[PDB]
RNA sequence: AGCUAUUUAGGUAGCGCCUCGUGAAUUCAUCUCCGGGGGUAGAGCACUGUUUCGGCAAGGGGGUCAUCCCGACUUACCAACC
RNA sequence: GUGCCUGGCGGCCGUAGCGCGGUGGUCCCACCUGACCCCAUGCCGAACUCAGAAGUGAAACGCCGUAGCGCCGAUGGUAGUG
RNA sequence: UGGGGCGGUCUCCUCCUAAAGAGUAACGGAGGAGCACGAAGGUUGGCUAAUCCUGGUCGGACAUCAGGAGGUUAGUGCAAUGGCAUAAGCCAGCUUGACUGCGAGCGUGACGGCGCGAGCAGGUGCGAAAGCAGGUCAUAGUGAUCCGGUGGUUCUGAAUGGAA
């Protein structure tokens, strides 16, 4: 958690010169990061959340939540309530240690990698990228695994516009091509 | 944090190409050596 | 196929806004609950609302969503 | 929003002793300063109530905020009421979970003598 | 000359309607005033369906594609949801 | 003599509620700090909860204007009708 | 049975007709039921949609996630209408009140009969407790009498004690 008392300490002056943010509080906190996996291919393969369940638990520091179905839609044939989604949200301590887990030994293992782009912003200052694969993380053990899961993870902020939550990536050397 | 569905955490010792050795709590199971890092960005 | 009609249930309202009433008379016999339980006011299963004191009945409209509500008060 | 949430989760426990026309001890649980009124079956006007925010009771107290606190209060506001003269009372959760301040100040008002 | 039931439908039974006897409370009816819930007429189109039209033009079909596949120049033109 | 404030519980249920501009931190409220444990998550101190509380007034809520809307709404005429 | 041979109808539940209490006909117009659940039941506690806007491995109009708007257009075992966030909708723990003898007083029927019901006595369970629970959001899921089968109960048992 040593990038959690970097952000309170050199980002928090860092920000309050450039926007001129006259308050302490009224400044883009980042809230929660969420690394989900809308699997969904479970449909058969029952034990292939088995496996994405213990990836996300091998990767991020706790159990993940099995997500069921929100809707039955057949164009996916798929009934309301049952077990298709594979999804976790790291919030507190253990979120800034999948956030120093991040910009140290994750983005940098990111594959044909020379520029991150944060044209993925919702619109209310949130983060939400996906990337095509769980290879980045050194958790996976390569030759366990038969195929490299892809997911998408969000990170969740406090901001309004995209660039004052872009700017604050970039507080962290973060990756802008 | 609930007891007993969450994997034990272990302070990991990683290192870059340049030397770079972080400490952090992580689930892994062992502790290898990276070609790039922060400071190898 | 048609030409089948269930039955007529009688339901609707049976003592009206200001009448002496008993404990245990019925007061609306509905379906939904179009009215609402009120004070010394009972509401049965069927959604009967009933009196549960001896007085006069009284109708209301109460509650923030507006909603009708059939009270007795002690006379 | 907690505000809210607290208020509609409640409402079912406060309409149904309205329609009782039971006296209430309705209580309410703050990060500081723990509150208690005592309010009649009209509903309008209350009989008692005692707090932190009275300086009086969180002297004798070491934190404004806590379980010792809701003990202290929960002694207050029964020891006033039967000064006052009530004896059969309801308990009102109010939104709060009862299980720790919330139960600390009602076990201090049986004890004491308010019949719940 | 109604209701309910009926191998019932121009029969019959109970009740309503008539009559005679009897016993009872301003009991009952009209009008004024007050206390009531109704949703038809009318009005209206949030909702509920539907209306024709335009547009949206997504689903869909074909010259058109690499016309094994994704895909198509483009579009007869229907068009779920709209 | 009272007023300005906040908090809680009610009557009353849009004349009360929305949008918008500006405002409140001593208190109070909210957020927030920490979480061996009470308690808790079909993952997560998010909520629930405990211990507290540096800082802040951004969020949130309270307040004062604004009617850009919603809303209340006559009189008169008209539709309809006994 | 529109006079008749032919096809449908017959009991029960919802809506319209039905003229703003109730009721109200047609071989008038649309429809459904002849069950289901041990939990979908009881209780304490928590939660509350559809729907599109956008940003996202696979994933693209239509699976998963994040924020916003939105507001019950969702859901509610089943037909439709009425109702529901105090949610009756959704989830969890503990449980069996899907309990016994009653029942002021009303609803509705010609009647048979059907429906509601505070409270009382006994006992039970959930809840800290106030209280709640005598089936399920309600309204369909059903048929009388006779004859007869089973189990219980000295109430009776044609002389008496028994039994049938």
């Amino acid at each position: 958690a040593k990038l959690h008392d970097y952000y309170k300490d050199e980002v928090v002056k860092k920000l309050m010169t450039e926007f001129n943010y006259n308050s302490v509080m009224q400044v883009p906190r980042v809230e929660k990061i969420t690394l989900n996996m809308g699997v969904g291919e479970a449909i058969a393969d029952k034990k292939l959340l088995d496996n994405a369940a213990a990836d996300l638990a091998a990767i991020s520091g706790q159990k993940p939540l099995i997500t069921k179905a929100r809707k039955s839609v057949a164009g996916f044939k798929i009934r309301q309530g049952y077990p298709i989604g594979c999804k976790v949200t790291l919030r507190g301590e253990r979120m800034w240690e999948f956030f120093e887990r991040l910009i140290t030994i994750a983005v940098p293992r990111i594959r044909d990698f020379r520029g991150l782009s944060a044209k993925s912003f919702d619109g209310r200052g949130n983060y939400s990228m996906g990337v095509r694969e769980q290879i980045i993380f050194p958790e996976i053990d390569y030759d366990k695994v038969d195929r490299v899961r892809g997911l998408d993870i969000t990170i969740t902020t406090t901001a309004k516009s995209d660039e004052e939550g872009r700017a604050l990536l970039a507080a962290f050397d973060f990756p802008f091509r | 944090m609930k007891k007993d569905i969450h994997p034990k955490y272990e302070e990991i010792t990683a290192s870059c190409s340049c030397g770079n050795v972080m400490k952090i709590r992580s689930t892994v199971g062992h502790d290898l050596n990276l070609d790039v890092c922060s400071k190898c960005h | 196929r048609n030409g089948r009609d269930s039955e007529a249930k009688r339901l609707g309202v049976k003592r009206f806004g200001g009448e002496s009433v008993l404990a245990g008379s019925i007061i609306v016999r509905q379906r939904g609950t179009k009215f609402h339980a009120g004070a010394n006011v009972g509401c049965g299963r069927d959604h009967t609302l009933f009196a549960k004191a001896d007085g006069k009945v009284k109708f209301e409209v109460k509650g923030p969503k507006n909603r009708k509500f059939i009270s007795i008060e002690a006379e | 929003d907690k505000k809210s949430a607290r208020i509609r989760r409640a409402t079912r426990a406060r309409r149904k002793l309205q329609e009782l026309g039971a006296t209430r001890l309705v209580v309410h649980r703050t990060p500081r300063h723990i509150y208690a009124q005592v309010i009649a079956p009209n509903g309008s006007e209350v009989l008692v109530a005692a707090s932190t925010v009275e300086k009086a009771i969180a002297e004798q107290l070491k934190y404004t905020g806590n379980k010792d606190a809701a003990a202290a209060v929960g002694k207050a506001v029964a020891e006033r009421a039967l000064e006052k003269g009530i004896k059969d009372v309801s308990f009102d959760r109010s939104g709060f979970q009862y299980h720790g301040r919330v139960q600390a100040l009602a076990d201090a008002a049986r004890e004491a003598g308010l019949q719940f």
